[PDB]
């Protein structure tokens, strides 16, 4: 039907990273599958964490915790910095 | 030359996505069952024989002799001690063969 | 019986990507067993996903879900 | 007039799609609007950082078109990608160059 | 054809093989580092 | 250029060339044929997608490459530069994959 | 002439009329047998269990 | 107040069937409660995947029959599938 | 309506079909938990419970005692090649380890 | 302060002897202590992240059990 | 004699069920390793027992894999290189 996926956002990120550069449909297949795998990984751990807390609400704090549980070391810190910056923009922008 | 040169489009799949031939027999029967049949009419499916009223005699797989026995492992059926000495040595390729040969539980 | 079609040369090449300096002649026949039993895991799981879907065809998703369940996920197939 | 959640948070990645994927994914009966913002930003951070390594690996290895080998070079040169992905596999990415020590001749 | 450059790269990789002067992987600039990798190099310099 | 070589001088070129390239080392048809064997003993007459059989080969070779690296390090630890099937078993057991 | 079954009973299963299934083993073969009602009301009545050796006069 | 919600009654009702002479220690009750709880999470987790892997909304006997066939090893899988079909057969009349 | 009974008793189970249904339906494993799922799952859990208890009861009786202790459970599961797959990476409180030696160790 | 050395030389001897090893070279101790400390470090860090998320000061048996599920190195009998 | 009481020692700790590491040294070690994740932590008495059971189990499995490495190299004597081999081919690090 309509291949519900991430390819145009992945390509828009590549053009933000290296505007001169381009990418094979196989490498985009890896990017989609990696993005969806990390999505299920984080959302799964966040739902477990919500059950462990007896919460319903998937808050920003739950995603942050699932992210720092799954990401190693300094990669966790810098991804947490990007996520907290994005929420800081969103909550300021209304 | 020949009895015709301008053979008409009888109703196979001339240009559709489906297979070229007419409807297969199952589809002929499924459409024939839509007609205004009376209870007494000679329907092509009503000619099917009954299901068997007897229980069907156990014939052995590897030799066709009357089978008293069925194996707890291979589910082949057999008549004698030396036939069991053969059935347990068969490769699974033909064990699943003999079960499917009488349409038993093997899929 | 088709596992013998996996060639001794291909098994040398496949081992040489793993960086081994020298092979021994027993490795080729034992590697065929390792490949067959690895398939006899991942295929039976993929068929089980195929059966659940009521399919006759083993899809990319059927084998991807098996490989994901086996904890050996492959990126670049499915999504 | 409306504003996209993506641009409101400052991402390229689709905040509303992540929200729908949480909402339809049964991860809860209730989803906070900041959760897909944070999650989209982390997916974007991971995507941007791996692609920045991969495009550099392509450019260094005398090419420009990103292909699965450049993704394997991005993953295996950095220990925090290498631990995050680990035992997962890359279609036609191969293995990172390693003619093993001691076997490398004297 | 220009595959002669890859033949010379293999000759350079063979010169180092005959000398025994290669990395533990058998292989032959901080501007290539991401901001995280600059923070990890700062953590390696501290 | 020379003849017979010092043993392993072309084996080092094999490791280099098969590690620098990313193509699959088994040819397609032997594996394409093999994939239509292993399923039959659990379900007859399955049909295999062109993507699925390739994903199966990619997984099988990726699985063997990692097993060969572990086997290589087992041989080097056990003094040898030659791999033997007992190194494959040691790698499997410490991986927790059978026994 | 007499019909005798004899063997180790390997496994024995019963459920609700009643339906059930028995297995036997000699030193040289195995079998699985579906049981009729008048065997169910005998294998259960005589408390037969897996690992017993039994002789059955089939006619009775 | 909170409540322990344990499987302790049912594992004991089963022990007293399989070994009428035998009892459960309090730490072995813990191991048994952990085993039941973990296998429930393992099966229901895979059943939630198996629904979305076919984009079905329900979970039913076929999702769990599939999850048992995937999660359990050799003989235990066919035995657990036999027990599930037997219980549903009695429950449906 | 007069004299209610458990859906466990209707299935022929000890294991709590109500509890299992409640846990499936509040765990967010699906938007629609059909009642065949918790009956089937209760039966699966009850079978695995029976198998693992019977092996542990044999292990306890073989160790000459009339009680299941975690040691008798570890000495059941590490003596079964099926359950040592299903529980193949789980740790048992007070279980210890299986008694085992590589033959190269033994003297003379 | 200096607590890694508190994994005593007889305790290593016993734990390795439950593991069935015949001769301990005296080189083994500090790497075994460091390896143990790193496994503790991972489990503790995970348990602390569960505890910090839970708005809570006390590390519970559930937090270490959930860290052992997160690491796929589970432990029955402590609840869950 | 030596190596004979070292072998006879194996059967005692493989039959016996108790924890082999000292509780207070382990308890302080967990708190030490926690200090630079957070100050002023409280640890529940059951949690540190669980952590000790996990740590002794992790080491017993690593010691079996260490014994496999040594005995494959025809040694009854273990070496740190056996731990470096195991922690690589485990897929841990």
């Amino acid at each position: 039907s309509r291949k519900e996926s991430y390819s145009i956002y992945v390509y828009k990120v590549l053009k933000q990273v290296h505007p001169d550069t381009g990418i094979s449909s196989k490498a985009m297949g890896i990017m989609n599958s990696f993005v969806n795998d990390i999505f299920e990984r984080i959302a799964g751990e966040a739902s477990r964490l919500a059950h462990y807390n007896k919460r319903s609400t998937i808050t920003s704090r739950e995603i942050q915790t699932a992210v720092r549980l799954l990401l190693p070391g300094e990669l966790a810190k810098h991804a947490v910095s990007e996520g907290t910056k994005a929420v800081t923009k969103y909550t300021s922008s209304k | 030359k020949d009895p015709n040169f301008v053979h008409s489009g009888h109703g196979g799949a001339v240009a559709g996505k489906k297979n070229r031939t007419w409807k297969n027999l199952k589809q002929i029967l499924a459409s024939e069952r839509a007609l205004p049949w009376q209870l007494n009419d000679p329907n092509y499916f009503s000619i099917d024989a009954p299901p068997s009223f007897k229980p069907a005699k156990k014939y052995s797989d590897v030799s066709g002799l009357l089978a008293n026995y069925t194996d707890p492992q291979s589910k082949l059926r057999f008549s004698t001690i030396e036939e069991f000495s053969y059935i347990r040595r068969l490769p699974s390729d033909v064990v699943t063969g003999y079960l499917a040969l009488r349409k038993a539980t093997s899929i | 019986d088709n596992i013998q079609g996996i060639t001794k040369p291909a098994i040398r090449r496949l081992a040489r990507r793993g960086g081994v300096k020298r092979i021994s002649g027993l490795i080729y026949e034992e590697t065929r067993g390792v490949l067959k039993v690895f398939l006899e895991n991942v295929i039976r799981d993929a068929v089980t996903y195929t059966e659940h879907a009521k399919r006759k065809t083993v899809t990319a998703m059927d084998v991807v879900y098996a490989l994901k369940r086996q904890g050996r996920t492959l990126y670049g197939f499915g999504g | 007039k409306a504003k996209t959640r993506s641009s409101r948070a400052g991402l390229q990645f689709p905040v509303g799609r992540v929200h729908r994927l949480l909402r339809k994914g049964n991860y809860s009966e209730r989803v906070g609007a900041g959760a897909p913002v944070y999650l989209a930003a982390v997916l974007e951070y991971l995507t941007a950082e791996i692609l920045e390594l991969a495009g550099n690996a392509a450019r260094d290895n005398k090419k420009t078109r990103i292909i699965p080998r450049h993704l394997q070079l991005a993953i295996r040169n950095d220990e925090e990608l290498n631990k995050l992905l680990g035992r997962v596999t890359i279609a036609q990415g191969g293995v990172l160059p390693n003619i093993q020590a001691v076997l490398l001749p004297k | 054809g220009l595959g002669g450059q890859e033949e010379e790269e293999e000759q350079r990789w063979l010169d180092a093989l005959e000398k025994g002067e290669l990395d533990d992987n058998g292989d032959l600039n901080e501007r290539l580092l991401t901001a995280r990798q600059r923070a990890l190099l700062q953590k390696a310099r501290s | 250029k020379p003849h017979r070589y010092r043993p392993g001088t072309v084996a080092l070129r094999e490791i280099r060339r098969y590690q620098k390239s990313t193509e699959l080392l088994i040819r397609k048809l032997p594996f394409q044929r093999l994939v239509r064997e292993i399923a039959q003993d659990f379900k007859t007459d399955l049909r295999f997608q062109s993507s699925a059989v390739m994903a199966l080969q990619e997984a099988c070779e990726a699985y063997l490459v990692g097993l060969f690296e572990d086997t290589n390090l087992c041989a080097i630890h056990a003094k040898r530069v030659t791999i033997m099937p007992k190194d494959i078993q040691l790698a499997r057991r410490i991986r927790g994959e059978r026994a | 002439e007499t019909e005798i079954i004899e063997g180790e009973v390997v496994e024995i299963q019963i459920d609700r009329s009643k339906v059930g299934k028995l297995t036997l083993k000699t030193t040289e073969m195995e079998t699985i047998y579906d049981l009729g009602t008048k065997m169910i009301e005998s294998l259960t009545k005589d408390k037969v269990q897996a690992g017993d050796v039994i002789t059955i006069d089939k006619a009775t």
